[PDB]
């Protein structure tokens, strides 16, 4: 009986959504000149991790990054000289996220295991200790971030995201719209909304404060293992095991672009944009990452840097470099 | 379930009836943004590599 | 974290002493120490320093050769063996720690210290002003020079403030020229030119009264300025 | 050059990267491995015997030692119950142990099938999997009881017997010996319908109640890492 | 036709290494130490194998065109690659050895750097051991390029055989079947603890080393033979003298296959 | 006559 309205509504939101579709990204954007050939080499070659990478990120001061593999260990570089500033053992073997403060004091993780821990990095003891542990979800943790030095928003294969309160070390606020493990996750430029990815072959768009789903977006045919939210705010490119990666807008509610090619049979890893937006920097199975120009929608570039699987990249909040991190152990950084 | 389904026609609901924008507008100002900070993106435009940190 | 040091007395010149410097409350073996010790009426003058896996190790010229510093991690206990002591050894010595990487704050914990009594390429800090009579309420600036610019090629300029309250060690204000000390009230501040410096002391507080020591990290014979007493 | 506090720096760098090493010696020297199966496959009786901590924990590990050798089996704990996104975490693992209970007959095709998708999986294509026929004791009662038959779930039984190859334990019935080799045989055509030689299967029969398991995970390790030396010599 | 038989052998030499050397650096890669070693093998055989021409040359007919500025750097190159080959042979078992009997205690030898410096000791040995050629002989006497030697022209030469025969074929070989034997025993006594694997492996260590000690063993028996007891006059037995040079050559020659395309990650990798 | 050596004949 109630499954008769649902097919109303949806009907209504393609009704609605198509009427929008005054004309595609690529129409608008033909004239502007192409983005040419970028190349880009290694300038620092970052090694000793003992298993795969698995996830890195950014600190805000574009010179410290956290590196993740399933070794059991955290280890944070100084990008600009190869020197390693931390060397954290993890209790759990398998994490699978990682992230970095914005104050640069405090590092999440998380994996198969249920907790997404908390290291504190400045510690008037000289070394890092746990600060916190949070284990409210029922599924392996698939992408941790932090919106501020007390709350943190964390991703799990539970199929529902949950956002922390480091003091307490409880849920806030619980989401449970997704059907599917959720893969990605990432914050907005402002903290105020985040999008995150799951296997269901949709993304939709959460809300911190009220926890409840403003938009969703289908989009893809398998699972999604990568967002990135777009430096505006009002768009988002994710990865999918379907080979193509496809642009959303929160604002007309459709997918603007996908960039795909033919020689691409591997699904994505990663996905981030360059500090203008203008550059899709995406990882991808087949051992090499492609540079896809935000607007064109056509390979700039290609970085086969890596002998194995990449499964992270990141750009610096100043846009002057691009960490590559592979299951080969090794993290290049590309400018 | 009852309950279930109730909360996904729910969701539909409150979602389906949210503002949009015109597709071709939001391209525009994607574009714009795109075009604003061309020179501050050190990928997109390579600066001289005095600049350049990694070298 | 704390430090406590034992080992002072009075040796006959020409006599051998042994000081020892023992750390709780955190990881002693990922701390460089640093010997630092004051003259009756003098300032700082470095000692020798001993890294944390005890690879680099630096002395200081006067005390060259005559001083020479073991530590024992497993006992989280950092020593100073003393050999051929003359009369200018006489001084109260402090262990001071420091941890090396980007953005850390070394010399952030001094020892209360011992006191020891006896029966030309380095920097050379100048501070004229030996005291500035100052009231509460009130800012002071506290300016010193250095013979050469402390601003490396990396873009860091080596500098530290060091604060000593009469019966207390000497405490970190600011290093690197710029960042603040944690704990240290956030209307101390301090800029330089490189060659020239400055420490503003805004809000003068009666805790805020001592002696102000400068130091330069840049070359590893390090050296201490006159000191202004506030 | 370098200042004063970059020489530090390197030092303390220099300091992790030997404390890396250190722990590089332990990773190669422990062995991994995954333990999968279902409810009724026993996993816990395996797990149990460990003669050598949370509520909601996603993963559990098990530590056992045979002849100075480290073990580490891993058990996956509060799930959704899907493989094939976390599965990818498992890509490097020693091996894969898969525990199955010979005696449900009902239930034999869904460990089929599960052992199936796990040999095909993209990503475990370098891993051996290392099968268990546990309870076997049970398997032995239910044939020589007569009340249920395997024909009718496995028709191919009807006209099936057991190889020359067969080992049979003394005093064992042959009913038993033809359900046992049976149920080993046809998991080996899954086994031997795609292999191609990267992978290989090591099957054995367990009881609940066995202290031969550590020593048969012994040699089946020993075999696998032996197999992955001699191909990366080349000479495999 | 003897030059054509040297002909073919070096073609068919010369494109096997270069396919195995166009792929270690391509489309497989050289992080790995035993992609290092397959490498440098190959270089070896293929240095080798510019030689043929010349001696092919110089048998056809009884005289040296190229002079004696070629004499001395024909003979130095072929004697340093014959020399490096073995030793590059020798370095591969050993490391198959460390590898499978030791992979743990192994674990410090058993890195690009070590292998490179491997390499550049057999490499350094190889032109030691050609020095003596390369100074004390191929004047060509007028005639053909051979070790001339101070008056003691029997003792000298004779020496030169022994030392060059051991340190290129019998160290080499003992070495090569103790290492190759060790291997078995680890195989077969891990098969007999759980035999396609026993079987492949045994087949690959026999034809490894029958072949080596084919190949080559014809050369150095008669070089051996020539110096104890006179050989048969110039017309007897003049064809056999080159047939075991080119034998010796086969051994270069079938290199890159035996190390190369049955090795399956080498395969995998050439595959795409 | 002719002698063997290393690898090629020698003229006596």
């Amino acid at each position: 009986q109630l499954r008769q309205e649902a097919e109303q509504l949806k009907n209504q939101i393609r009704d609605a959504r198509k009427a929008c579709a005054d004309a595609t990204l690529s129409q608008i954007t033909n004239n502007i000149d192409p983005v040419g050939r970028i190349q880009m080499r290694t300038r620092r070659t970052l090694r000793g991790h003992l298993a795969k990478i698995y996830a890195m990120h950014w600190g805000t001061d574009s010179r410290l990054l956290v590196s993740a593999s399933q070794d059991g260990k955290l280890i944070i570089w100084d990008s600009y000289t190869t020197n390693k500033v931390h060397a954290i053992p993890l209790r759990s073997s398998w994490v699978m996220t990682c992230a970095y403060a914005p104050s640069g004091n405090y590092v999440a993780c998380g994996g198969l295991d249920n907790i997404c821990s908390i290291y504190n990095l400045k510690t008037r003891e000289g070394n890092v200790r746990v600060s916190r542990e949070l284990a409210g979800h029922t599924g392996y943790l698939s992408c941790c971030r932090f919106l501020d030095d007390n709350q943190i928003v964390t991703s799990s294969g539970d199929t529902t995201c949950a956002l922390w309160d480091i003091e307490t070390g409880q849920q806030t606020t619980t989401f449970t719209g997704h059907t599917g493990d959720v893969m990605s996750l990432s914050l907005a430029p402002d903290t105020r909304l985040f999008v995150s990815g799951a296997c269901d072959a949709s993304a939709k768009l959460w809300d911190v404060r009220e926890g409840m789903c403003r938009q969703t977006f289908t989009g893809h045919e398998s699972d999604i293992n990568a967002i990135c939210f777009f430096p505006n705010g009002n768009a988002f490119a994710t990865g999918s095991d379907d080979a193509t990666c496809r642009l959303f807008d929160l604002r007309a509610d459709q997918e603007l672009m996908t960039y795909s090619h033919d020689n691409i049979i591997c699904g994505i890893t990663s996905v981030s944009f360059s500090k203008s937006g203008r550059l899709l920097l995406a990882g991808y199975d087949d051992f090499n990452c492609n540079v896809w120009d935000a607007l064109k929608a056509d390979r700039a570039g290609v970085l086969a840097g890596h002998d194995n699987r990449v499964s992270c990249l990141g750009v610096t909040d100043d846009g002057m470099a691009v960490a590559t991190g592979s299951w080969d152990s090794f993290l290049k950084i590309w400018n | 379930s009852i309950a279930q389904a109730r909360k996904l026609v729910e969701q539909l609901k409150m979602e389906a009836n949210i503002d949009r924008i015109k597709v071709s507008k939001a391209a525009a100002d994607l574009m714009a943004y795109c075009e604003a900070h061309a020179k501050e993106d050190p990928l997109l435009t390579p600066v001289p590599a005095s600049e350049n940190p990694f070298r | 974290v704390q430090l406590v040091e034992s080992g002072g007395g009075l040796v006959q010149p020409g006599g051998s002493r042994k000081l020892s410097c023992s750390a709780s409350g955190f990881a002693f073996s990922s701390f460089g120490m640093h010997w630092v010790r004051q003259a009756p009426e003098k300032g700082l003058e470095w000692v020798a320093y001993i890294s944390s896996g005890s690879g680099t190790i630096y002395y200081a010229d006067t005390v060259k050769g005559r001083f020479t510093i073991s530590r024992d991690d497993p006992k989280n206990t950092l020593f100073l063996q003393m050999t051929s002591l003359r009369s200018e050894d006489t001084a109260m010595y402090y262990c001071v720690r420091s941890i090396y990487y980007y953005g850390s704050s070394p010399f952030d914990f001094w020892g209360q210290g011992t006191t020891l009594t006896v029966s030309s390429a380095d920097i050379v800090m100048t501070q004229a002003t030996s005291s500035v009579p100052v009231t509460p309420g009130e800012s002071v600036s506290i300016s010193c020079r250095s013979s050469k610019s402390l601003l490396h090629s990396n873009g860091n300029t080596y500098l530290y403030w060091f604060l000593q309250r009469p019966g207390q060690s000497p405490q970190l204000l600011i290093y690197r020229m710029s960042n603040l000390a944690s704990g240290v009230p956030d209307r101390f501040s301090g800029s330089g030119s490189g060659t020239a410096f400055t420490l503003t002391i805004s809000r003068l507080e009666a805790e805020d009264v001592g002696v102000y020591y400068c130091m330069q990290h840049l070359e590893y014979p390090l050296t201490f300025g006159a000191g202004t007493k506030l | 050059t370098l200042s004063a506090e970059d020489k530090a720096a390197v030092e303390r760098s220099k300091m992790i990267e030997k404390q890396l090493q250190k722990d590089k010696q332990v990773y190669r020297a422990t062995h991994r491995l995954l333990l999968l199966g279902a409810d009724n496959s026993g996993k816990s009786t395996i797990v149990k015997q460990m003669r050598i901590r949370v509520k909601t924990s996603g993963i559990f590990e098990t530590k056992f030692q045979v002849d100075k050798v480290n073990f580490h089996m891993f058990d996956v704990g509060a799930q959704r119950d899907e493989r094939r996104k976390w599965i990818q975490c498992f890509n490097d693992v020693t091996a894969i142990i898969f525990v199955v209970d010979s005696s449900d007959y009902n239930r034999l095709q869904e460990a089929l099938n599960d052992f199936k998708s796990i040999w095909n999986n993209r990503w475990l294509r370098t891993i051996s999997v290392i099968l268990f026929l546990n309870k076997q004791d049970l398997l032995a009662e239910k044939v020589l009881a007569g009340k249920s038959k395997i024909e009718d779930y496995f028709p191919e039984f009807a006209r099936y017997t057991t190889p020359e190859d067969a080992t049979p334990e003394p005093g064992e019935d042959p009913r038993v010996t033809r359900a046992k080799y049976f149920i080993r045989d046809e998991f080996l055509r899954i086994s031997t319908a795609s292999g191609d030689g990267r992978h290989y299967c090591y099957p054995h029969f367990t009881c609940s109640v066995d202290t031969e398991n550590a020593r048969r995970i012994f040699n089946d390790v020993t075999d696998i890492i032996i197999k992955m030396n001699l191909r990366d010599c080349g000479l495999f | 036709l003897v030059p054509v038989l040297y002909l073919l052998v070096c073609a068919a030499g010369l494109g096997g290494n270069t396919l195995v050397i166009y792929v270690v650096l391509r489309f497989a890669k050289m992080k790995t130490v035993t992609n290092i070693y397959i490498l440098n093998l190959a270089v070896a055989d293929v240095l080798y194998m510019l030689g043929l021409p010349f001696l092919a040359t110089q048998n056809a007919a009884s005289f040296w065109p190229f002079g004696p500025v070629l004499c001395r750097l024909v003979m130095t190159l072929d004697g340093v690659n014959q020399f490096t080959s073995v030793f590059c042979l020798t370095v591969m078992s050993v490391d198959r050895y460390l590898a499978v009997v030791h992979p743990l205690s192994s674990a410090r030898w058993r890195r690009p750097r070590v292998a490179k410096l491997a390499s550049a000791a057999a490499w350094v040995l190889s032109l030691c051991m050609s020095l003596p050629l390369l100074v004390f002989a191929d004047v060509q006497e007028g005639g053909t390029c051979n070790a001339s030697w101070p008056e003691p022209v029997g003792l000298w030469g004779a020496v030169f055989i022994i030392y060059t025969a051991v340190l290129g074929f019998f160290a080499p070989l003992l070495v090569i079947c103790l290492c190759y034997l060790l291997i078995v025993v680890k195989v077969r006594a891990a098969g007999v603890r759980v035999r396609r694997s026993e079987r492949k492996v045994t087949r690959m260590v026999l034809v490894l080393v029958l072949v080596f000690a084919g190949c080559w063993l014809p050369f150095f028996t008669v070089n051996i033979v020539n110096l104890a007891v006179a050989l048969p006059q110039e017309p007897a037995s003049a064809g056999l003298y080159f047939f075991v040079v080119i034998l010796s050559y086969a051994n270069s020659c079938a290199n890159p296959v035996l190390y190369g395309f049955l090795s399956d990650n080498f395969r995998q990798s050439f595959q795409k | 006559c002719r002698n063997f050596f290393w690898k090629t004949f020698s003229s006596c």
